[PDB]
């Protein structure tokens, strides 16, 4: 997100030569580009018994029908990479909070009497400075919200 | 106490002979005083570091002298003709012609012409500047040195193994026949596809344009697909030039077989092929036995197996085979003894895959430096086996204890040792009598006159499997003889190729035979016959004789017994290694004199003098005994000199050590001593020079180290002469 | 001669001659020492 | 081609690597 916003001031601030795209600094997700590929000339020898490949967007002709789209290739440059990469780190966030209340659900490094209380409670009174959301369902709340998001 | 102090006993006499047996002890570990095991296991890790360190410094020595002063582009340049450098030449006491016969190859200072043949081996891994291998040379000293330094580390204490982490066997197994080299050839044939292909196309490919350029431009699209025919694409042509392009090939892995038309040695891409095959057959056979991970065979309880199907066994076939599994892990020289067997089967095949598959360009022509390889190869070969017998009779002495193996297999063979022994020596006995006789026969026959009275054998069981493997010579019409047979549509899915090359045995390809070959092969038998015969009777032996059992106590040493009966000298479980020593080398002159022979008249095709003089033995002396060496032995006389001089040099002196080895072994020690005696005093009885006194009381030498020195000199003085001889009358007759 | 400089003119004798002699003067005395130190 | 001072360089190599690494290696077993 900081390199995105990075780019915005760049594009906000007269310097477009660093902007990230194909016209400026570089990078190019390789990976999909070469599995996509092995995937297109899969018939004949890896599929001999076959006549077209899978689908027709990693490979092969433009399909369709009248003047309205079926199915064509897809094509991955440059923004592919932020987008997939920011959808993993909400799934790693997601993860992360759910999980957390997963192992920190009968005992926290405070909390010795979770699972010895429950698991829809409120608070343990303003101990410790505060206790508000300690339980496990605030947690999925938080991790609901995230994956609203994602 | 000082030294030697591996022994405090040796310590402690006035005898020079302290120092003869100073340092024929210092590599004997386990006779040292106070060293159990871990230590001795340690310390061999180190200094077997230390052995393949030098190994290094070995071949970067060789590798940057050939990459200073010498001619290796030179060679690229007119390759079949132009003779390669082996270093510089610099003795004041040198003579006159000296540097007036070796300025060559365009050079000015005294060259020294090199043999042993790594500009043709190297060319073909495809180097073609100096700066690489001085490059070469440059990377693998800083190997060697980190290797070095890796070998001290693992002597600090914080870095000590573990004899448990020694016992364990199955890692190191797989670990070793699965990535030692089986990963090796993988990563050797990706060099081969990434750089020794293009530059034998003619293409270069460095340490940077080879991230960008592809080894083939189907490339990537069999490698996950499936169609591996693609990279077998278009072969390389019929008139095709290494290290050009005329009539190129976009091909990877081929199977072509035979031989290249210019080259006339094997195809590359075969070779490629080739290492692939054994990569991934070595790594499928990594994981095959069990290791600490719960899976596998479990080599030490696989063998303990003594049932099956209800029929429960002996063991495997059928026999017993409890209890020597711990052996192999127990003792060393047991180790020892099947490594070396093992090297030396191989070496000695090596040493006969070379003179008909060509591995390499231009070997076939230069005769000299393929011949001089393979006596080295097979001369290395021939007591690197010795050593393994010996070592298997040291074992039979220190490692081996009775009740452990109690009627297993080894108890079964000792056994019956004797009906061994005894039909041994008949069949010696018989093969020598049989071949001696026919060939006074002959002697006998022809000295009369009239050859027709005598014998000649022919034989066709080395013809039966010749044209049997699919040589059409003498028109048999058997199994690729007979081009309609069942197995008439088999063998190499390329065998027209292969069938063009040996049809053609214009090259060494199975030469037709006669006689002589069914005599000398029969020798040969006799020889290795005999020499293992004294190898198991010496081995047998090292636990102690009929007349003499107790050796088994008195060690593989000295003991004599002095004369209880007649004498009983040359009794000690190795007089046997001297004589198989003596055994073994005036086998291997034979064969390879036969081997000489042979290609000698291959060379000119004159072969009527060899099949003319093979049966009386006078023929062989006269026909090239003398035949050959005025071409040498006027290297220096009277009137001139040539550059041979030094070779007549190496004659001389080879006989005159040989001499020397008799004097040693004739004369004993009970005369060398008295004479001594009156020698000393002298000293003490003349004046001006009594002022000097004895550092250590001198004294004769021992009974062992007197029959040592003499073997040595015996062995060095046969060495050195043939050596001279085979190489000077190959570089004088071609 | 080539490229390189007089090097192989004169680095011989001293490897051929001196080195061996201190080699064996040092192994010499070494041979001798007394005890229980020995260099 | 050929080579120049970069030979004594690769004879300075020497000497305090290999020299001295072999060196300990060697008196490290006690004379
Ligand atoms: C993981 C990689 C992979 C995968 C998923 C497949 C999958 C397939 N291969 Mg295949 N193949 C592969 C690697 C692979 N192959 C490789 C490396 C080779 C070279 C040896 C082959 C050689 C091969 C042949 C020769 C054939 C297949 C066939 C097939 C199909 C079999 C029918 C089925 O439903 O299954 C299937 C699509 C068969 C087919 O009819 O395909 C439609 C067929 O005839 N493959
Ligand atoms: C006692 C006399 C004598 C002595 C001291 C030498 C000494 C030497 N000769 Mg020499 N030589 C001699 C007699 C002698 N030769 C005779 C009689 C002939 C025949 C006519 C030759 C023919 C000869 C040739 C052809 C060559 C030498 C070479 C050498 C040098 C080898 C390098 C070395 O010392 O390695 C020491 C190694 C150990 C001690 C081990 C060395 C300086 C070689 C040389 O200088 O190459 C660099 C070389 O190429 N010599
Ligand atoms: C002190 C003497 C001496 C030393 C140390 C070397 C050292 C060497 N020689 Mg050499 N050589 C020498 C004298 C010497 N030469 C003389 C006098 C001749 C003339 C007969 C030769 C002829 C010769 C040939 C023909 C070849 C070597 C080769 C070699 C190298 C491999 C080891 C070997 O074969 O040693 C040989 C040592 C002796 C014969 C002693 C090595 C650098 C080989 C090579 O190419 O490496 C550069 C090779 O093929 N040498
Ligand atoms: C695992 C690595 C590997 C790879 C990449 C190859 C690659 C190849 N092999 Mg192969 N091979 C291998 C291991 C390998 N081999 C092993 C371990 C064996 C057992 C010894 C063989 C035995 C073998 C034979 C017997 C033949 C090949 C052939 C071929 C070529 C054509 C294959 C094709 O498209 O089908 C072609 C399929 C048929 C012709 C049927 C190709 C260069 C063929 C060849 O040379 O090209 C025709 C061929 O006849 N291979
Ligand atoms: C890499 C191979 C290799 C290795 C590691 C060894 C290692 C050893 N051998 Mg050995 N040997 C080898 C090859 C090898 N040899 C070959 C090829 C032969 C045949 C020529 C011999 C013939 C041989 C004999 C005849 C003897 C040894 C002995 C020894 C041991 C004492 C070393 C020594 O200098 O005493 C050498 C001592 C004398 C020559 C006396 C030592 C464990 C000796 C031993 O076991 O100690 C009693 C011993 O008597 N070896
Ligand atoms: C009737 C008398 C007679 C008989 C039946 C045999 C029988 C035998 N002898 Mg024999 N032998 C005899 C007299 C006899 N010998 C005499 C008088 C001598 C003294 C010259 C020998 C010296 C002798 C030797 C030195 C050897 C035999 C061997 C043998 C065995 C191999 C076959 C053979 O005949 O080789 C006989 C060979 C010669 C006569 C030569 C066989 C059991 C050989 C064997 O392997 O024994 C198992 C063997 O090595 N024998
Ligand atoms: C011209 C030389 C010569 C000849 C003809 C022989 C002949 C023989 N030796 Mg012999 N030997 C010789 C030199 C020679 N040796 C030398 C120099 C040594 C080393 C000192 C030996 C060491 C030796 C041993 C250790 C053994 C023989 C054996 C044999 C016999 C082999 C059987 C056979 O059929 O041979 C042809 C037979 C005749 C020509 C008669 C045979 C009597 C072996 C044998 O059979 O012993 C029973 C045996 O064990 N010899
Ligand atoms: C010891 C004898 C011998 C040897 C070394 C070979 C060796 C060979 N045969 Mg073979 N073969 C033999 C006897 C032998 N054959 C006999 C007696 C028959 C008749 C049943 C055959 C029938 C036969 C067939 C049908 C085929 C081979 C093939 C082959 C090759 C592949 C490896 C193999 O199958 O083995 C190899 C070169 C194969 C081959 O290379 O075909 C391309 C193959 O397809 N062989
Ligand atoms: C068996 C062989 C042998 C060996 C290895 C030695 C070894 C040695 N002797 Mg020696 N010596 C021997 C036999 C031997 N001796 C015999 C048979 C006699 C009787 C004549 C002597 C009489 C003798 C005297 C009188 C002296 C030595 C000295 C020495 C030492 C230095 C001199 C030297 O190495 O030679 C160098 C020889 C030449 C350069 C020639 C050295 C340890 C000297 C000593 O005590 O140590 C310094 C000394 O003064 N020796
Ligand atoms: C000759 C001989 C001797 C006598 C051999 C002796 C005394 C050894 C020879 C003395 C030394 C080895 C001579 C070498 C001296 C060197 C000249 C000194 C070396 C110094 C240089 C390196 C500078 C025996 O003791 C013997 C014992 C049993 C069987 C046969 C024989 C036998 O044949
Ligand atoms: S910490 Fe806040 S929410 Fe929780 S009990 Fe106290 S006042 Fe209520
Ligand atoms: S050589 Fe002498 S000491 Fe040795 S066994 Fe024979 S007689 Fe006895």
């Amino acid at each position: 997100f900081g390199l995105y916003i990075h780019n915005d001031t760049m594009q906000a601030l007269g310097r477009p030569q660093d902007m990230f795209s194909d016209t400026a600094i570089q990078l190019q997700p390789v990976f999909a580009q070469f599995v996509q590929n092995i995937h297109t000339l899969a018939p004949g020898s890896t599929a001999p018994n076959a006549l077209e490949p899978v689908s027709y967007a990693f490979g092969g002709g433009v399909v369709a029908v009248g003047g309205k789209i079926a199915m064509m290739p897809i094509a991955l440059g440059t923004a592919d990479f932020m987008i997939h990469h920011i959808h993993a780190f909400q799934i790693h966030v997601t993860v992360l909070i759910l999980l957390k209340g997963f192992l920190f659900a009968r005992n926290s490094r405070l909390i010795p009497d979770k699972a010895n209380l429950g698991f829809r409670f409120p608070c343990d009174g303003p101990g410790r400075g505060g206790t508000c959301q300690v339980s496990g369902w605030d947690h999925v709340f938080l991790g609901l919200f995230w994956m609203f998001n994602t | 106490t000082k030294f030697p102090k591996f022994s405090q006993d040796l310590a402690q006499d006035p005898t020079t002979r302290r120092l003869w047996y100073g340092i024929a002890t210092a590599h004997d570990f386990e006779t040292h005083d106070g060293m159990t095991e871990e230590n001795l296991y340690q310390k061999l890790f180190a200094t077997h570091f230390g052995h393949v360190a030098i190994i290094f410094l070995w071949t970067s020595s060789l590798l940057f002298h050939v990459a200073w002063q010498g001619n290796f582009e030179q060679w690229i340049k007119d390759p079949l003709n132009v003779r390669p450098i082996a270093h510089a030449i610099w003795d004041p006491h040198f003579g006159k012609a000296a540097v007036d016969a070796f300025t060559q190859a365009g050079a000015t200072y005294p060259v020294n012409i090199a043999y042993s043949g790594v500009y043709h081996w190297w060319y073909t891994i495809g180097m073609r500047t100096n700066n690489d291998l001085y490059s070469g040379a440059v990377f693998l000293l800083i190997l060697a040195g980190v290797f070095l330094f890796a070998g001290w580390l693992h002597l600090q204490p914080k870095f000590r193994p573990s004899l448990s982490w020694f016992k364990s066997a199955e890692p190191r197994l797989n670990h070793h026949l699965a990535g030692l080299f089986g990963v090796s050839s993988l990563a050797w044939t990706g060099h081969l596809v990434h750089v020794a292909i293009p530059e034998s196309r003619g293409q270069h490919v460095g340490w940077d344009n080879f991230l960008t350029t592809l080894p083939h431009p189907e490339g990537l699209r069999p490698f996950f697909t499936g169609n591996w025919g693609v990279y077998a694409a278009n072969p390389d042509t019929a008139n095709h030039v290494f290290g050009t392009s005329q009539g190129a090939g976009t091909a990877i892995l081929t199977f072509l077989g035979g031989f290249h038309p210019q080259t006339q040695s094997l195809w590359l891409t075969d070779m490629a092929h080739h290492h692939l095959a054994i990569a991934v057959l070595f790594i499928i056979a990594g994981h095959m036995y069990r290791t600490n991970f719960g899976i596998g065979h479990s080599i030490k309880e696989m063998l303990n197996a003594k049932n099956f199907f209800g029929t429960k066994t002996e063991g495997q076939f059928n026999l017993p085979h409890q209890g020597l599994y711990d052996t192999i892990n127990n003792s060393l020289h047991f180790q020892l003894s099947l490594a070396l067997a093992a090297l030396g089967t191989i070496t000695s095949l090596v040493a006969q895959h070379m003179y008909a598959l060509p591995p390499y360009a231009f070997m076939g022509q230069d005769f000299t430096t393929q011949a001089a390889l393979y006596t080295h190869h097979q001369y290395i070969a021939v007591f690197l086996m010795v050593g393994a017998f010996a070592h298997a009779g040291i074992f039979w002495v220190r490692d081996y204890d009775a009740e452990q193996n109690k009627g297993n297999v080894l108890d079964r063979v000792l056994q019956h040792k004797e009906a061994i022994i005894s039909h041994l020596s008949w069949v010696s006995l018989f093969l020598g009598f049989h071949t001696l006789g026919l060939y006074v026969h002959n002697d006998v026959v022809v000295a009369f006159g009239t050859p027709e009275k005598q014998i000649l054998i022919e034989p066709v069981f080395a013809q039966f499997i010749q044209a049997s493997h699919g040589k059409v010579l003498y028109g048999l019409n058997t199994l690729l003889s007979n081009p309609d047979s069942v197995a008439s549509t088999a063998g190499a899915a390329w065998l027209p190729g292969w069938l063009d090359a040996i049809n053609n045995g214009t090259n060494s390809l199975f030469l037709t035979i006669g006689p002589g070959d069914f005599l000398v092969h029969h020798a040969f038998a006799l020889g290795i016959h005999t020499t293992v015969l004294v190898l198991v009777k010496g081995a047998l032996d090292a636990r102690g004789s009929k007349l003499m059992p107790d050796k088994k106590d008195f060690g593989y040493a000295f003991p004599c017994d002095g004369p209880g009966r007649g004498g009983t000298c040359d009794i000690s479980a190795w007089d046997a290694f001297y004589l198989a020593l003596f055994w073994a080398l005036n086998t291997v002159g034979w064969v390879t004199f036969y081997w000489h022979w042979k290609h000698l008249g291959i060379w000119q095709g004159n072969v009527a003098q060899f099949n003319e003089s093979s049966t009386y033995l006078m023929g062989w002396l006269r026909d090239y005994l003398w035949l050959y060496s005025a071409q040498l032995i006027n290297g220096y006389n009277p009137y001139g000199m040539n550059n041979l001089s030094v070779w007549a040099w190496m004659f001389l002196f080879g006989h005159l050590v040989w001499a020397t080895g008799f004097m040693f072994l004739i004369s004993w020690r009970g005369y060398w001593q008295e004479l001594i005696e009156t020698l000393v005093w002298a000293h003490e009885r003349t004046p001006l020079a009594s002022l000097v006194r004895w550092k250590d009381k001198p004294v004769a030498m021992s009974i062992v180290q007197g029959r040592l020195v003499g073997l040595a000199h015996f062995t060095v003085g046969y060495v050195l002469t043939y050596a001279a001889f085979v190489i000077a009358s190959t570089a004088g007759k071609f | 001669m080539f490229s390189a400089s007089f090097l192989p003119s004169i680095l011989v004798p001293l490897t051929g001659l001196v080195f061996p002699a201190i080699a064996m003067a040092l192994l010499l005395i070494y041979v001798e020492r007394e005890d229980p130190s020995g260099i | 081609m050929s080579i120049s001072d970069t030979q004594v360089f690769v004879a300075l190599v020497i000497a305090l690597i290999p020299g001295v690494l072999a060196f300990r290696l060697a008196t490290e077993l006690y004379k």
